[PDB]
DNA sequence: ATAAAAA
DNA sequence: TGAGGTAGTAGGTTGT
DNA sequence: TGAGGTAA
C-alpha cells in the first residue's frame, strides 16, 4: 500500500534565478556569516572554493567594506563584484548552503509578514487566537513548524508539523505590580515571554525589572505602536506599569527596555498542566494530516519570490515505504518467538513477550547477591502487611530467577517531615549499623495516609543518588501496597484485586531484575556488526553501553567526567575495555558502531582510531578488514517527518508498521517503530539516524539499530521508542 | 465495501436437524451442554487466582436466510462457577445443571473478572471459525453425514443514513458522506446540545434540593453545589427558576431507619408532597452498601408516582472540591472546585442536569424530518405496572404515561389507549396515516386488539379515516433471537472492524436485526444487534426500521456515548422505577 | 489484556 | 514512586 | 447512586 507523507514539493526551482556576491575556524566564520546578515538584512550560504571561506550574499543587495572584531584580529571583508551564475540543474554540494539558505529566508520573511499568524523561533509559526471553551487559565496556542528538505530525488520540499504552545492568560500585570517588585523577582528572571508590541509579536528572555513607565525613559513609544494595531491595547496599557528589561533568546545584545503589560509567560511542558493538559495536542493520523492540509493550503499558497512567484503544490507526496522485519528472540529454554508474516502470531506480540517471560522466567542464570527490603517500623506500616508482601514477593522472585537466596528485612522509622535530617535517619543509621552497604535492596516509600506532595519526591531522588556505586535501589510506594491487603491480627490480600496485585508485583520483580542486570531475553541471530558502544553523556556524569553479538553480553559502565582531559578519559575507557571484552565474547571483530547521542564533534572517531591502532599494535585486531564508524541519533528529529498509511477503511489514514524506515540522504534516515503491534494513541514519531565519520554500510546500522529497539526489558507488554543501549543507559545512571 | 458475516453454510426439517446437532454434540467428552442452545468446556483458564473458575463456550443456533439455504449461527459465552462449597451435579461423566454453584452476573464476585468475555471483531472471529473447525465437524446425517462448512457468508450489507437532527433556533446537524462530518458525529450532537440548549421550553413546576442535616454535611459544600448546578440549568434551560433547600435528618443509619422520619416528619410538615426534588445519598463516612442500596431503593419506589426523584451520591460531590480557607474574607469557609478537576466536574454537572431535566420532561432535541408513520406506542409491563409512551412526528411530542395494572388488564389498558389517543390526535398530528406500537417482550394479541377496538371506536367518531389509516404491532427483543455478528472487511493490517452505525440485516420478511452500534461512535469489542419483529398489521417493515433507527439517534442520556435502544423503551426504562 | 491519569 | 508513548527542540533580520 | 455499550 502506499503512504501520505508530510513533504510538499516546490515544482518551481525549474525557473528560479539564484544570484552571488562575495572548531575556531567554524566559529569565526558563524560569528561573521551573523554579523553581515544581521546587517544586510538577508540570508547567508557561507561557501568553501579552493581551501578558502567565503560568505554568499545575493547580488541585488550592496555590501561596503569594513573589517568586523574577530577574537584573532579584525578580520576586513570587502565586496567581490564577480557574480556566479547557478542553473536548475545543477545544485552541487559546495552550492547546497544557497539555495536553502534564501528559499529559507524568503519564506520565513513572507511568513512572519502574515495578519493571523507570529513567529515563535526560526522555525515555529503560531495562530493569536487560542483554543476556545478552556475552563482554566491557561491558553493553548496552534500552530505549526516547519523546514526545508532535499530529498534525493531532485527536488525541495516543505515539511510541515503541528505544534502547540501552552501560555497563561495574562502575565506581568495582574501578577506582579510596583508594591511587590522585589518579592517575587527570583520568580520570572530567566524564563520566555511573549511580547505583542502592537503587531509585531515576538519572543523574549527577561534580564530583570526595573523602573515605572512614568518614570523610566518610555512612553510616547508604545503609544505610537498600540495607535496603529489591529488589537485595542489602548485599554491594557496604564501609566502604573513598571519597565521590564528583556533580550533575544537567540544571544546577548544590549538590554532593551519595555513594558510589562503586553508581556505573556510560556511554559515548557513539565511546569504544570502534565495530566490536566497535554491531551488536547494528541492527535489521531486523519485528524492530523487534515489540519496539515488545512495549514498549508491557508498560508503556503500564492508566495512571491524576489520577481518570480513560488508555486508550492498540494497533494502531499505519496510513495510506497519499505520496512523492516521483526527480529527473532531467545528466551530461557529457547522458547523461540518469531514472527512470519501479517497474520495472528504478529497480532499479540507484545502479549506472548510478556508470557513467555513470565513463564521461562529470565535468560540470565548468573548467581545473586545480597537484597535487602528496606521498610518503616512496627509502629508505622505495622509488620503483618511487610511480612505477606515481602512473602508475596520472594515467591514472585523465586519464580521468575531460581537463584533467589533471601529477602532479609530493615526497618526505619520515619519521625517528622524534613526530607533531610530524615535523609540520614532513614538510610544512615540503620543501613551504617548494620553491615548493609553494599548490594541492591528495594525500599518502600512512606505515603500511608495524608503524605505531602513536593518533597516525597526530592526524598525519593535523594534516596536514589546516596550510595548508587554500592546500593543501587528500586523504590516502592507503600500507598500502592496497602491498597491490596485489608485486615480481618492477620492479613490477606482482598479476593476483588488479585489480577492487579499480581501485574503491580510481576512489573515491580522485573524492574528490580533490571536493577540486578538479569536480562530477561536476547535475540536469536547475530547482528551484521559484533559489536555496538552506545556512549550517552550528560548532567556531569557518562554512560557507556557494550553489546556483543545476540545481546547475550550486554555490559553497563559509568563514568565521571569533568576537555581533554574528558577525551582521554573516553579513549581510555574505551581502549580498556574493548581489550578485556573482545579476547572474551567477540573474538576477531569484524566491525565496531558508536552509537552517540547528541552531537559528535569528532572526539569519538579519534578516540575509536586511537583504540583500533593501539589494538592491531596488540595484534587482537586486525587492520586491512576492520570496519569502524560513529552514528549519530537525535532524540528530536531534524525535520518533522510524518508517515501514515492508506487503508480503505472509515478511518482512511493509519499508522505505519513498526519499522517503516525512510532514507532523504545517503547518510540519513528516519524509522519508525511504535506502529501496529503495539497500541498507541495518535501519530508515530520518527527516529532519526546519520553517520558522522568511519566507513560503514548504514543499510546494516539501520537495521541493527531497529533489531535493537525491539529489546525491551522495563514493559515487555508496551512499545519502546529508544535502543536498547540508550534506554538501559537512561534506565541507569540515575544521578 | 464487503462484509462478513456469522453465517457458516450447511450443504420441516428445522426440528430434526437440531435434535441431530444435539445428539451429536452431547457425546462429546470435553464439551457440557448447559441450555437446549449452549455448550461448554470442561476447563477454566489457567493463571486465574480467584475462587471462581470461568469456563469458556460457545452459542448455536439455525438460520433459514432467504437465499434458500440453512445457515449456522455460532457466538462465544462464558459461564462462571464456583470452585469450592442451581448446581451442576455429577453422575460419571454426563454432567448437568439440577455439587458446585452456578454464579450469576451480579455482586462482585464476577465483577472483577468481565473483561475476558470481551473479544473484538478479529478475535472474536477467529475464535468464532476456531470453534467451527474443531467441534463442529464429523457431524453426522443420522446415517448419512452432515457438512458444516467454513469461509462464512460475504455479503455487500447496506446501512441506512444519519438523519438530520433539528436543535434549538434551528441549527441543524446533518451528515452528508464519509467525510470528517460523520466522523465528529457524537462531539458536534453533545456540543450542539450544550451551545444551543434544550428544544422543550415549558415552563417549570416546583423543584427541591433535599441534603442530609448538616450533622453529617457542611452549609457551604452543598451551597457551591447547588450555585454552580443552578448555573448550568439556567445555561441550558432558561425558564428554570429556583433549587430551595430541604434539610432532613440523618438519624443513624442500620437498616432503612431513616426512611421513617422522611416523610412524616420533614416532607409532610414542609408540604414537600408535590414537586420533582433532587436528594444527596449519605455515603460521605465509612458506609454499608446494604443499607444505601435499601435507601435507595425505598426512596425510589415508597412515594407513588407523584415526586419523581432523582438521586446523587455526596462521596462524589465532597471529592470534586477542596476546604479553601477564605484568604481575603473571614469565617467563609467555602468550598471550591479544583483548578486541575474542572473538566471532569464539568462532565459529571452536564450529565447530573441532563438526567434531571429528562426526569421534568425537557427533551433537548428531536429530528428535521418527519418519520414515515405518525403515531408510535411505546408499551412496557413493569412487575405489575405498566408504562406507554406516545411518540408524534419528528420527536416534537414524546408523552409519558405510568399505570398501576390490577383478565381486565386488557380492559384498563384499552381503555388508557383510547382516552389517550382522542385526547391527543387532534392536538398534534390530526388525521394520521399509520398507528406502530413496539412492544417490549412478547406480544400474545391483547394489544393489536386493543388498538382495533380503539381505531373502531375513533373512526365512529369520526377522528380517523378507517380506509386509509394503517395499524401494526412490532416485537422488541433485548435479546436477539440469534446472535448474528458482522464485522466489515478492510484493507488495513487488522483486516477486520465493526461495522457501520445503521447496518440492518432482515433474515425473514418479518423479522430482522440492526446495528446502531458502530464507526462514528467507540467501543471495545463488537456490536452487538437489536432485534425487531413485525407481528401483525398492515404495515411496511422497513419504514418501520427506518423509523426505529432514526429513534435510535435521540440519545437523550449520554450524547456522546452512543444508544442502543430507541428512545421510547429507553424513556420507559428511565422513568418506570417501580411504582 | 485494563483503566485510568487523558475533550 | 509498577511501566510505555503520545503530547513537548534547537531557538539570528527586526520588531524598545 | 453521572452515564452508554460490552460482557450475561
Ligand atoms: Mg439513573
Ligand atoms: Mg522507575
Amino acid at each position: 500500500k502506499d503512504h501520505i507523507l508530510n513533504l510538499y514539493r516546490i515544482d518551481n526551482l525549474s525557473e528560479l534565478d539564484f544570484s552571488y556576491k562575495l572548531e575556531l575556524l567554524n566559529k569565526q566564520l558563524q560569528k561573521i556569516a551573523e554579523e553581515v546578515s544581521s546587517v544586510t538584512k538577508g540570508p547567508t550560504a557561507v561557501l568553501k572554493r579552493n581551501q578558502r571561506f567565503f560568505v554568499a550574499v545575493p547580488a541585488d543587495k550592496q555590501m561596503e567594506d569594513r573589517s568586523i572584531d574577530g577574537i584573532p584580529f579584525s578580520i576586513p571583508i570587502k565586496l567581490l563584484p564577480e557574480v556566479y551564475r547557478i542553473d536548475s540543474k545543477d545544485i552541487q554540494g559546495h552550492q547546497l548552503d544557497v539555495v536553502y539558505k534564501f528559499l529559507d529566508y524568503e519564506i520565513r520573511r513572507q511568513l512572519g509578514q502574515h495578519r493571523d499568524l507570529w513567529k515563535l523561533n526560526t522555525h515555529q509559526f503560531f495562530l493569536r487566537e487560542p483554543m476556545k471553551g478552556i475552563q482554566g487559565s491557561i491558553n493553548v496556542f496552534e500552530g505549526f513548524t516547519y523546514k526545508l528538505a532535499r530529498l534525493a530525488d531532485g527536488h525541495f520540499y516543505v515539511t510541515l508539523d503541528l505544534s502547540t504552545k501552552y501560555i497563561d492568560k495574562y502575565c506581568l500585570s495582574h501578577y506582579i505590580n510596583e508594591g511587590n517588585v522585589r518579592t517575587f523577582e527570583n520568580n520570572y528572571k530567566g524564563r520566555r515571554f511573549l511580547y505583542l508590541n502592537g503587531d509585531n509579536w515576538y519572543t523574549i528572555e527577561l534580564l530583570g525589572f526595573g523602573k515605572s513607565v512614568k518614570e523610566q525613559d518610555v512612553l510616547n513609544y508604545i503609544t505610537e505602536k498600540i495607535e496603529h494595531s489591529r488589537t485595542d491595547l489602548k485599554r491594557y496599557v496604564k501609566p502604573n506599569d513598571l519597565s521590564m528589561s528583556y533580550t533575544y533568546p537567540g544571544r546577548t545584545m544590549d538590554p532593551h527596555s519595555g513594558a510589562t503589560s503586553l508581556a505573556r509567560m510560556l511554559y515548557n511542558t513539565k511546569d504544570e498542566r502534565v495530566k490536566s493538559l497535554h491531551y488536547l495536542s494528541i492527535k489521531g493520523p486523519s485528524k492530523r494530516f487534515e489540519a496539515i492540509n488545512n495549514y498549508i493550503s491557508s498560508y503556503f499558497k500564492n508566495l512571491k519570490f524576489n520577481a518570480g512567484k513560488l508555486l508550492i503544490s498540494n497533494e502531499p507526496l505519496v510513495e510506497k515505504i519499505k520496512n523492516f522485519w521483526i527480529p527473532e528472540l531467545l528466551f530461557n529454554n529457547n522458547r523461540r518467538l518469531k514472527i512470519t508474516g501479517f497474520n495472528s502470531g504478529m497480532r499479540d506480540f507484545a502479549y506472548q513477550r510478556k508470557q513467555l517471560i513470565k513463564n521461562n522466567g529470565v535468560l540470565n542464570r548468573t548467581s545473586f547477591d545480597v537484597q535487602y527490603l528496606l521498610v518503616p517500623d512496627e509502629q508505622y506500616m505495622d509488620a503483618n502487611l511487610v511480612e505477606g508482601f515481602k512473602n508475596n514477593a520472594e515467591f514472585l522472585i523465586k519464580k521468575l530467577a531460581p537463584a533467589f537466596d533471601k529477602f532479609i528485612i530493615i526497618r526505619y522509622p520515619v519521625k517528622s517531615c524534613t526530607s533531610a535530617s530524615v535523609q540520614i535517619q532513614e538510610i544512615e543509621k540503620v543501613l551504617h549499623r548494620r553491615n548493609a552497604l553494599h548490594g541492591f535492596a528495594l525500599v518502600v516509600l512512606p505515603d500511608l495516609d495524608a503524605f505531602s506532595p513536593a518533597f516525597l519526591k526530592t526524598f525519593h531522588e535523594l534516596l536514589k543518588s546516596k550510595f548508587y556505586p554500592d546500593l543501587k535501589v528500586q523504590c516502592a510506594s507503600a500507598h500502592n501496597i496497602s491498597s491490596f491487603f485489608k485486615p480481618f491480627v492477620e492479613y490477606r490480600v482482598v479476593e476483588a484485586l488479585k489480577g492487579r496485585f499480581s501485574s503491580y508485583l510481576f512489573y515491580l520483580v522485573l524492574e528490580h531484575l533490571i536493577v540486578n542486570r538479569k536480562w530477561p531475553y536476547a535475540l536469536a541471530k547475530n547482528l551484521f556488526y559484533d559489536i555496538y558502544i552506545g556512549i550517552d553523556v550528560h548532567d556531569r556524569h557518562a554512560g557507556f553501553t557494550f553489546f556483543f553479538k545476540n545481546g547475550e553480553q550486554i555490559i553497563f559502565h559509568p563514568e565521571e567526567v569533568p576537555e581533554k582531559v574528558r577525551a582521554k578519559t573516553l579513549n581510555k575507557v574505551i581502549y580498556e575495555k574493548l581489550k578485556l571484552y573482545i579476547p572474551l565474547f567477540a573474538p576477531n571483530p569484524n566491525g565496531i558502531v558508536i552509537v552517540r547521542d547528541g552531537r559528535s564533534f569528532g572526539v569519538e572517531y579519534k578516540a575509536l582510531q586511537a583504540a583500533i591502532n593501539t589494538l592491531a599494535a596488540e595484534g587482537i585486531v586486525n587492520k586491512d578488514t576492520v570496519k569502524y564508524g560513529v552514528v549519530d541519533l537525535h532524540k528530536q528529529s531534524s525535520v518533522p517527518i510524518r508517515i501514515a498509511a492508506k487503508t480503505n477503511s472509515y478511518d482512511q489514514l493509519e499508522n505505519p508498521v513498526a519499522g517503516s524506515y525512510k532514507l532523504v540522504s545517503p547518510k540519513e534516515g528516519f524509522i519508525f517503530s511504535t506502529g501496529y503491534p503495539f497500541d498507541i494513541k495518535g501519530t508515530s514519531r520518527p527516529l532519526n539516524l546519520s553517520m558522522k565519520e568511519g566507513d560503514l554500510d548504514f543499510m546494516k546500522v539501520m537495521e541493527d539499530v531497529f533489531c535493537q529497539i525491539m529489546l525491551a526489558f522495563s514493559a515487555p507488554d508496551k512499545s519502546n521508542f529508544l535502543p536498547v543501549i540508550i534506554k538501559l543507559i537512561d534506565t541507569l545512571l540515575e544521578p | 465495501k464487503d462484509h462478513i458475516l456469522n453465517l457458516y453454510r450447511i450443504d420441516v426439517v428445522y426440528k430434526f436437524l437440531d435434535y441431530e446437532i444435539r445428539r451429536q454434540l452431547g457425546q462429546h467428552r470435553d464439551l457440557w451442554k448447559l441450555n437446549t442452545h449452549q455448550f461448554f468446556l470442561r476447563e477454566p483458564m489457567k493463571g486465574i487466582q480467584g475462587s471462581i473458575n470461568v469456563f469458556e463456550g460457545f452459542t448455536y443456533k439455525l438460520a433459514r436466510l432467504a437465499d434458500g439455504h440453512f445457515y449456522v449461527t455460532l457466538d462465544l459465552s462464558t459461564k462462571y462457577i464456583d470452585k469450592y462449597c442451581r448446581f451442576l451435579y455429577l453422575n460419571g461423566d454426563n454432567w448437568y445443571t439440577i455439587a458446585r454453584m452456578l454464579y450469576n452476573t451480579k455482586d462482585e464476585r464476577v465483577k472483577s473478572l468481565h473483561y475476558l468475555s470481551i473479544k473484538g471483531p478479529s478475535k472474536r472471529f477467529e475464535a468464532i471459525n476456531n470453534y467451527i473447525s474443531s467441534y463442529f465437524k464429523n457431524l453426522k446425517f443420522n446415517a448419512g453425514k452432515l457438512l458444516i462448512s467454513n469461509e462464512p457468508l460475504v455479503e455487500k450489507i447496506k446501512n441506512f443514513w444519519i438523519p438530520e437532527l433539528l436543535f434549538n433556533n434551528n441549527r441543524r446537524l446533518k451528515i452528508t458522506g464519509f467525510n470528517s462530518g460523520m466522523r465528529d458525529f457524537a462531539y458536534q450532537r453533545k456540543q450542539l446540545i450544550k451551545n444551543n440548549g434544550v428544544l422543550n421550553r415549558t415552563s417549570f413546576d416546583v423543584q427541591y434540593l433535599l441534603v442530609p442535616d448538616e450533622q453529617y454535611m457542611d452549609a457551604n459544600l452543598v451551597e457551591g453545589f447547588k450555585n454552580n448546578a443552578e448555573f448550568l440549568i439556567k445555561k441550558l434551560a432558561p425558564a428554570f427558576d429556583k433549587f430551595i433547600i430541604i434539610r432532613y435528618p440523618v438519624k443513624s443509619c442500620t437498616s432503612a431507619s431513616v426512611q421513617i422520619q422522611e416523610i412524616e416528619k420533614v416532607l409532610h410538615r414542609r408540604n414537600a408532597l408535590h414537586g420533582f426534588a433532587l436528594v444527596v445519598l449519605p455515603d460521605l463516612d465509612a458506609f454499608s452498601p446494604a443499607f444505601l442500596k435499601t435507601f435507595h431503593e425505598l426512596l425510589k419506589s415508597k412515594f407513588y408516582p407523584d415526586l419523581k426523584v432523582q438521586c446523587a451520591s455526596a462521596h462524589n460531590i465532597s471529592s470534586f472540591f477542596k476546604p479553601f480557607s477564605t484568604a481575603g474574607n473571614n469565617g467563609i469557609v467555602e468550598y471550591r472546585v479544583v483548578e486541575a478537576l474542572k473538566g471532569r466536574f464539568s462532565s459529571y454537572l452536564f450529565y447530573l442536569v441532563l438526567e434531571h431535566l429528562i426526569v421534568n420532561r425537557k427533551w433537548p432535541y428531536a429530528l428535521a424530518k418527519n418519520l414515515f408513520y405518525d403515531i408510535y406506542i411505546g408499551i412496557d409491563v413493569h412487575d405489575r405496572h405498566a408504562g406507554f409512551t406516545f411518540f408524534f412526528k419528528n420527536g416534537e411530542q414524546i408523552i409519558f404515561h405510568p399505570e398501576e395494572v390490577p383478565k381486565v388488564r386488557a380492559k384498563t389498558l384499552n381503555k388508557v389507549i383510547y382516552e389517550k389517543l382522542k385526547l391527543y390526535i387532534p392536538l398534534f398530528a390530526p388525521n394520521p396515516n399509520g398507528i406502530v406500537i413496539v412492544r417490549d417482550g412478547r406480544s400474545f394479541g391483547v394489544e393489536y386488539k386493543a388498538l382495533q377496538a380503539a381505531i373502531n371506536t375513533l373512526a365512529a367518531e369520526g377522528i380517523v379515516n378507517k380506509d386509509t389509516v394503517k395499524y401494526g404491532v412490532v416485537d422488541l427483543h433485548k435479546q436477539s433471537s440469534v446472535p448474528i455478528r458482522i464485522a466489515a472487511k478492510t484493507n488495513s493490517y487488522d483486516q477486520l472492524e465493526n461495522p457501520v452505525a445503521g447496518s440492518y440485516k432482515l433474515v425473514s420478511p418479518k423479522e430482522g436485526f440492526i446495528f446502531s452500534t458502530g464507526y462514528p461512535f467507540d467501543i471495545k469489542g463488537t456490536s452487538r444487534p437489536l432485534n425487531l419483529s413485525m407481528k401483525e398489521g398492515d404495515l411496511d417493515f422497513m419504514k418501520v426500521m427506518e423509523d426505529v433507527f432514526c429513534q435510535i439517534m435521540l440519545a437523550f442520556s449520554a450524547p456522546d456515548k452512543s444508544n442502543f435502544l430507541p428512545v421510547i423503551i429507553k424513556l420507559i426504562d428511565t422513568l418506570l422505577e417501580p411504582l
